[PDB]
Order: C-alpha cells, then structure tokens, then sequence
RNA sequence: CCGGGCACUCUAACGGGACUGCCCGCGAAAGCGGGAGGAAGGAGGGGACGACGUCUGGUCAGCAUGGCCCUUACGGCCUGGGCGACACACGUGCUACAAUGCCCACUACAAAGCGAUGCCACCCGGCAACGGGGAGCUAAUCGCAAAAAGGUGGGCCCAGUUCGGAUUGGGGUCUGCAACCCGACCCCAUGAAGCCGGAAUCGCUAGUAAUCGCGGAUCAGCCAUGCCGCGGUGAAUACG
RNA sequence: CGCGGGGUGGAGCAGCCUGGUAGCUCGUCGGGCUCAUAACCCGAAGGUCGUCGGUUCAAAUCCGGCCCCCGCAACCA
RNA sequence: CAAGGAGGUAAAAAUGACAU
C-alpha cells in the first residue's frame, strides 16, 4: 500500500498546525518535550471527554492551551471542580501561564479523532467489526459529509488470522491538496492484541 | 537492557564523554538530532502529526 | 594525486592543511 | 520503441571560424567536459598546420574528414540468431560523426608526445588519404565489400 | 556426533543446555531431535516417523531437514556419522 | 658520481638524482642542496667537481642513510623480538602493523591470494 | 569608505504569464503537423503525490502489543575484552596506472548551508599539525572559505619514472579520565602493487553523462573515500 | 607352479623401445550465467611412475629380486 | 478497388524446491 499521513501531506495549505510557537535553537528541544508531556497528561485523564485536538500557543511563558471536546461535560460550572486544579496540575513541571481553554466540537460525527475512537470503543466491547464499520460511516455520512472512509486492519473478531474491514462512501480523494480530509486513528486493546482503526472525514474546499 | 539503559541516558556523571544523545518519545540511541532531542523515527512520526511548530514537507 | 599527503591536491582531498598546503598567504 | 525519430542536435559555430563542423570536433578532443583544453588544442595544431605546410588549416581539417568518410558499413542483422552482416549505406549524419570520432582516436593512438601535433600530423595524413583513421576507413568498407552476397537482403 | 552449528541458539541449547535461543515450548522438543542427531552413526537412523526427514534440492543440495513443529526444520549437513551446520530455520 | 653508496642518476637534476638513495626522498633533497649551497636544477652529469664533493661531504655524514639506516630500521624491528609487544607479533605473523581491516584487503603484507575454498 | 540616492542587482510577499487561445493544412470529432506570437510553449524543466491489491515480503532490536518463558535470575552495576579477529569468497566504492599528465608559484569566477556551553578575523611561536594571544558576530553586519577544475609563468620528458601512493621505521600534535588491542592529522625516511583489466557486468537521452570542488546532518574526537544537498565546466548518440 | 603382457594425479589412458620434456579426456577447486540446479563459459591446482636393489654424470625409461593384476599353455599315456 | 480458397513455419536450449 504506502500512503501518506494525509494531515501531514497538507499541514502548509490546508490543514493548519497543532503546536503554534516559534524558538530558535536551546530552547526548541526543551519547550517540545514539555509541549508533548502535556498532550500526555491530558490524553489521559480527559479521553471521558474525547478530545479531537490538543492546540497549544506560547508566548514567553504564556502556553495557550485550547482542548476541543464534542462534548465538554466534564468542566462542569467554575468551582465545580474538574477544571481548576486539573488545569492547575499542569505546572507542576511548568510553572508558567497554564491558560486551558475548553473548545464545543459541535458535530462529532464529523470530527475524524472521535469518530476512530468511537469505533475503537466498539472493537473493545466485542462487537461485530463490520457491522460497526459501516454504521459509523453512514452515520457521518448521514451528518452531512462529502465522503467517508473507515479501516480496521488486523486480528478481526480475534480468530487467529489477521484481517482489514473496510467501507467507505461517498468521495475520498486523498491526493488532491485542496481536501479539507479529517484524519483520525486509534489503538483498540483487546484481550487478543492490538487494532488500528483509520477515520477519514471528507468535506469541499476550492 | 532498555529501561535501566534510558536511565544512564538521563543521568550523564563520571566522565564527560560517556555522555551521551538518546530519543526521548523513544529510547532510541541512533539517529538522534539534537535539535529536536528525537529519533528519526519519532519526528516523522510528530511531523506528520502537525505537532512539530513549523515543521512542514520539503519539496522542490 | 589525491591521496598523497604531500600536494596541495592531496591536502585539498583529505581537507587538511600543512606544510604542502599553507592556510593562504 | 522510438515514437519520436529523436530530432538532429544543433551545435554553437567556432570562434574565427564559424564551421557548423568544427565545433563537433573540438567536442570529440574533450574529456570531462573541458572545452577550454579542447579547444585550445585544435587552435594549436591549427598553427602547427601552418608551419608543415601552407595550406589553410580550414580546408586541410575539411578535406581530412572527407577522405575519412565510410561510404558504406556493415550491419548484422535478421534470421538465424542475428546470423548475417547486410552492408548497408551510410547516412551523412553517420559518416559525418565516424569521420570525426575515427580522427580523434587515430590521433591519439599516433606515438607523438604533444596532443596537437598528433591531430595536427593526422589531419594532414588524412588530408593526403594516408592517416591511420583512413585506414579505419578503409577497412569498414573492405568488410562492407565482401558481404554483397546477401546484401540483397538489404532492408 | 554433531560437529558444528550455523544457529546460535541451537549451539547453546545443546552445548550449555542454554533455552533462551529457543521457544520454549520447544525446548524439550528440539533437544530430543539434537540428541538423536548426535547419536545416529547413519542418516538412516533420523528416519523415525515424527521427523519427517528428507534431503533438499537445488542450492540446499547435500543438506537434509528433520521436522521439529509446524513450519520449523532443523537443517543439516550429514556425512561419515557426524552432521554439521546444524541450522533452525524458516520451511 | 659515487655519492653516498650509489653513483647511478647521471644527466638528471641534482634534487631530482640525490632522491635515488634510501634516506635522501625529497624534502632532505633540496635541504642537502640549498645547505651545501649548490644550485639544484644542475646536469648531475659530472659537473663541478668541487660541489660534487661539498655535497658528498654533507650527505654522506650529518643523518645516516642507505645500507646503514637499512640495518638500524630492520634492527628497530628486532627490538620487538624477544618477550615483545603486540606490534612485534603482528611483524612475526607477517600481518599488517597498524591494528587495520584483515578481513579483507592486507595485500601488501600478506601477498598475493592463496584461496582455501570450502 | 563617507555625503546622499535606492533607479539597477539582490532579498521575500502577493501577483501577472498560454489556455496549441491566433495563422495555414489535415479531420466527423478528439487531435496531429507546420508558422510569425513572446523569456517560455501542444503535460516548459524538475519535485511533493504511489489506485484495488500482490508478495504468509520487511519489521516484536524504535515504538505499542496477544501468547510462551526468565525472576537471588534470561534482571542490575562495574573494570577489562569483543563488535576492528583473517587461509579465503562476493557486493558497493575510493585512489591510480599518467604528457587532453604531474609538481611549484601567482592569479580569478559560485551556490547552497552552519555557527556566541561556538564559528574564531588579525597578530605572535612553529618546516607543519597546532599552540599562545585576541577583535568582530545573538549573525543578508562578524567568522567558517582561499571555492576547485580554470588562467599565467616555470620545471619534469615518457622511463615504474617529479606517474602511483600502499606498506613500514622514526618524530610530533589535538580531542579525550584514557587512544595497546582501535582515533584523525602533521613532518622526515621508505616508497609496494598496478603500464588500463578473462568469462562476464553497470549507469546515463540536455545542464544530462563525464569531470571539479563546496556545504550540512550525526559529531568530544573520528576511521566519511558513506549518505543527504550545492553550484563550476560541460560531451556523444538515438537509423531503427 | 611353465611361458607372454601389465602396475604412471581421484577414474580411464598415453609417454618406456631412440635415458635428460611426464601429456589426454573425465573428475576436483575458484569465478561467471540462472530465481535456482544441470548444461555451458573463464581460470586454477593436482602424479613416492607397484616395490627392493643395480648400471649411469643423470632412471617413469635400461638390468636383476621379489609383490599383486590380466592372458596363453598343462599334450602321449 | 476490396479477399476468400491454397503452402513453406520457431530454435538448440532439460529440470523444480522442501507444513495442507
Ligand atoms: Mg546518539
Ligand atoms: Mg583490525
Ligand atoms: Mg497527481
Ligand atoms: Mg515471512
Ligand atoms: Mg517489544
Ligand atoms: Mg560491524
Ligand atoms: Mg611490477
Ligand atoms: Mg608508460
Ligand atoms: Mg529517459
Ligand atoms: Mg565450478
Ligand atoms: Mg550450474
Ligand atoms: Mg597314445
Ligand atoms: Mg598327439
Ligand atoms: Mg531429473
Ligand atoms: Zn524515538
């Protein structure tokens, strides 16, 4: 096969970044590794939310950090905890300007992180795979995309011999640049290994 | 040895020349930039992701 | 004779300087 | 498969000259892409010509490659694993390049010391229709001669 | 009497009794087999129904492969009561 | 001229002529010459008799060369005989002395290919 | 270099620019051939981009991970050794066998990139590697760098030779806690094989092949002749 | 045991008579070709001449003694 | 113009591989 990461292939036109900042040298090395040990942290006890992005900004200890969730429940109102030493725990190795920002993500079922990952829960509660395949695309097919394109690949329903489930309506074009493709993935673990699951979410551009 | 290996990465003492450059997504030793304090392998992987500030393909 | 140590030419090759090879001037 | 019939590369003329011939023979003189070396080196035994003789070094190198031309080779051709040789004719393209490769190489194979004097010498040898790539010459077209049996076969 | 190995973690099974070169659901397995190898004054007595035996073709030529499980053989050279390059290989 | 051990370069440039002795190369040439103060593209051919013994004078002493530095060299190598080091076995095996690649090339020591084939 | 100016060159940001749109001819159309049109053309030249799938391909030694196994040990620390071993065989290469060549001196002409826990101008010691000083540079400012092939002058004169540089002795330098096993340079002396390659076998169709040097990554140093790039000069031929 | 012939690289054969050179095919070893094996192509190595003595400056060779191998003969009673 | 019915046919080149 060999395709490219089709977020990377864009990222310049189309498609922009997830870590906005800009340093020169010695302190490139240094900001990233934090940058990263927070998409970390957060990945963890925020998955409840299903985060689609993870955007951080930085200004000379600023570090803007905007999390876009479908569903933002887990904030609840101010001082109803589930934000303020949660977005406070951050600089325990930062110390810096920890401004979390929490983003509504309106449409779920065209946001290709969620979609993957809603997929991935299902591979996980024993579910027939491409069953749930198919679903999960007329179901973002039936929120209004342009196309769609869902892969589970290996081990499939367990049963020793690895597979690839795919199913995809609509429009995909993968090597036009002028895309507009959503590109999500996740790891399914199952008491018999490991499965990835592939989302792409299509909408026009010109 | 790989996990008492990342420490001896991170510890560096006795010597300055036994110091040495090691991935830090990874525990990788070879093909380490010290720009990024990555593997080759990891920064493509980052790369790709939109996670690296600037970082963008090279054509030309 | 690139991999003769003593030419301007084999200095040039193997980059060094020298003797065979003054750092200019 | 040769969809296109690959069209004639054209050259730059000389300088002094202007020779839409010449200029072909200078690139046969240079190795490694050094024009300045090659060039230099027919000028050279362009003044050599003077001295030996006193011709015009521009008709001497041209009567040269004219003594120097294969008016028919020989080529292997069809049934049999490739069995036969057909002579066949010579395209004024074809003559015009063997010509100038048979001179440079002739003219290095001479025992001279100075590279302008062996194309100097072996221009005017060709020039008189003696030069050792006259011999080249000479011989393709003996090999062409003694296969007019199934020259028929042409093509 | 086995004279030389090509895999090395068949060379310490046999020699220091080494297991971690193997799997080891097969160690008990390719011992047996190894054992039997170093034994047999003649390519005849490796002849036993679970081996499997045979001699390969082509390049493999001269060389002959026991069956230890599945797609796995023990491939070797077996000449005047010895074997040599004792190998663990791929079918 | 019978210079030093050898007499052979005639009608060939003294710095170029004196090179043709163990223990003269090139550097020790155009020094030899320039101290004996003796001008270096001469014929070699028996030239002034004066500034040929000036030059024997000079080379022949001040450093030692030829036969006798041949024998100093080949005894330096002797030194590493007795209970010697690990460069002194690599001479007795006849393998190259600076620890190189022997896997492959080494022909200028080892000499030419022997092959075993098995 | 200053005054001053920024039209040239350049720098980098958006644009304009051909779409065979226009002419002749062919055709039913698509299109093809040819011609002024201009820097350019009938996808202008190169990149990035790799369908459904195939190879039980590769990869548990980057990483994640099912299963098996190891746990005073198949884990952990250290010093030393080893990955560098050599009677041999193959691959990818580098350097050559020379005179369209070698050496020495002088003198020109690039691009693309890298550096203030470094690049290190200019002096001073030193045959030199390099050491002492020490200015400028968070760098279209200062430095790495003089590009090299080229040109001019001079010398060798075709002989294993001023070709060729292996191998080995000796003396040094630099990094490094330390370079015996195994580091790179420098200087003196040695100067080997090779005089152009059997059967076979490879690359490239225009800035191309060939040839010439330059930069970067990794990097204390370096076994780099490798890899990824940069430009200099610049062929031959394609009937089929 | 009576005559004749014969022992030479791994195999099969020359060379001996006219003493000073041991050569041929196959095989073996290296390298190619092919996905690979064969065929094929290039290039190599390899022989106390059965053995013990003698003659000779010199012995595979010429002369004796044994030692095997093969072939003829062994008739008249 | 447009073809049917007739006839001389490549070479020298063998083999198959390791659980269904
Ligand atoms: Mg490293
Ligand atoms: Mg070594
Ligand atoms: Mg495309
Ligand atoms: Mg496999
Ligand atoms: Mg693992
Ligand atoms: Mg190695
Ligand atoms: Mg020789
Ligand atoms: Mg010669
Ligand atoms: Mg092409
Ligand atoms: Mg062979
Ligand atoms: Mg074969
Ligand atoms: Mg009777
Ligand atoms: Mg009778
Ligand atoms: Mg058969
Ligand atoms: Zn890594």
């Amino acid at each position: 096969g060999n395709k490219i990461h089709p977020i990377g292939f864009r990222l310049g036109i189309t498609r922009d970044w997830e870590s906005r900042w800009y340093a020169g040298k010695k302190q490139y090395r240094h900001l990233l590794l934090e940058d990263q040990r927070i998409r970390g942290l957060l990945e963890k006890e925020l998955y409840s939310a299903g985060l689609a992005r993870v955007d951080i900004e930085r200004a000379a200890d600023n570090v803007a950090v905007t999390v876009h969730v479908a569903k933002p429940g887990v904030v609840i109102g101010r001082g109803g905890e589930r934000i303020r030493v949660l977005r406070e725990e951050l600089a325990k190795l930062t110390g810096k300007n920890v401004a979390l920002n929490v983003q509504e993500v309106q449409n779920p079922n065209l946001s290709a992180p969620l979609v993957a990952q809603r997929v991935a829960e299902q591979i996980e509660r024993r579910f027939a795979v491409r069953r749930a395949i198919k679903q999960a695309v007329q179901r973002v097919m039936e929120s209004g995309a342009k196309g769609a394109k869902v892969i589970v690949s290996g081990r499939i329903g367990g049963a020793e011999q690895a597979r690839t489930e795919w199913a995809a309506q609509g429009r995909v074009p993968l090597h036009t640049l002028r895309a507009n493709i959503d590109y999500g993935f996740a790891l399914a673990r199952t008491t018999y290994g490991v499965l990835g699951v592939k989302a792409y979410i299509f909408l026009g551009e010109v | 040895a790989r996990k008492a290996l990342i420490e001896k990465a991170k510890r560096t003492p006795k010597f300055k020349v036994r110091a040495y450059t090691r991935c830090v997504r990874c525990g990788r030793a070879r093909s380490v930039y010290r720009f990024f304090g990555l593997c080759r392998i990891c920064l493509r992987e980052l790369a790709h992701k939109g996670q690296l500030p600037g970082v963008r393909k090279a054509s030309w | 004779g690139k991999g003769d140590r003593r030419t301007r030419r084999g200095k040039i090759w193997r980059g060094t300087y020298g003797k065979y090879r003054p750092r200019k001037k | 498969a040769r969809r296109r019939r690959a069209e004639v590369r054209q050259l730059q003329p000389d300088l002094v000259y202007g020779d839409v011939l010449v200029t072909a023979f200078i690139n046969k003189i240079m190795r490694d892409g050094k024009k300045n070396l090659a060039a230099r080196i027919f000028y050279d035994a362009c003044k050599i010509i003077q001295e030996k003789t006193g011709q015009e070094p521009l008709k001497v190198f041209k009567q040269a490659v004219e003594n120097v031309k294969p008016r028919m080779e020989v080529r292997s051709r069809r049934v049999g694993g490739a069995n036969y040789q057909v002579p066949m004719e010579v395209s004024p393209r074809r003559q015009q390049s063997l010509a100038l490769r048979w001179l440079v190489q002739a003219a290095n194979q001479r025992p001279e010391r100075r590279a302008a004097v062996r194309i100097a010498h072996e221009l005017m040898d060709a020039a008189e229709g003696k030069g050792g790539a006259v011999k080249k010459k000479e011989d393709v077209e003996r090999m062409a001669e003694a296969n007019r049996a199934y020259a028929h076969y042409r093509w | 009497g086995i004279k030389s190995f090509k895999h090395k973690g068949l060379k310490l099974l046999f020699e220091k009794g080494v297991t971690s070169g193997v799997p080891a659901q097969d160690v008990d397995r390719i011992n047996d087999r190894l054992q039997a190898i170093d034994t047999a004054t003649e390519i005849g007595e490796l002849n036993r129904q679970i081996y499997k035996l045979h001699p390969l073709k082509g390049d493999r030529e001269g060389y002959w492969s026991i069956t230890v499980r599945a797609n796995w053989r023990i491939t070797f050279q077996f000449i005047n009561g010895d074997a040599y390059i004792l190998n663990y290989e791929d079918y | 001229a019978r210079i030093a051990g050898v007499e052979i370069p005639r009608n060939k440039r003294v710095d170029v002529a004196l090179t043709y002795i163990y223990g003269i190369g090139k550097a020790r040439a155009k020094e030899a010459l320039e101290k004996t103060g003796i001008n270096p593209a001469t014929r070699v051919k028996d030239l002034t008799e004066a500034e040929v013994v000036r030059l024997r004078e000079y080379v022949e002493n001040t450093w030692k060369l030829e036969g006798e530095l041949r024998a100093e060299v080949a005894a330096n190598i002797k030194r590493l005989m007795d209970i010697g080091c690990y460069r002194g076995l690599r001479h007795r095996r006849g393998l190259p002395v600076r620890g190189q690649r022997t896997r492959t090339n080494a022909r200028t020591r080892k000499g030419p290919r022997k092959t075993v084939a098995g």
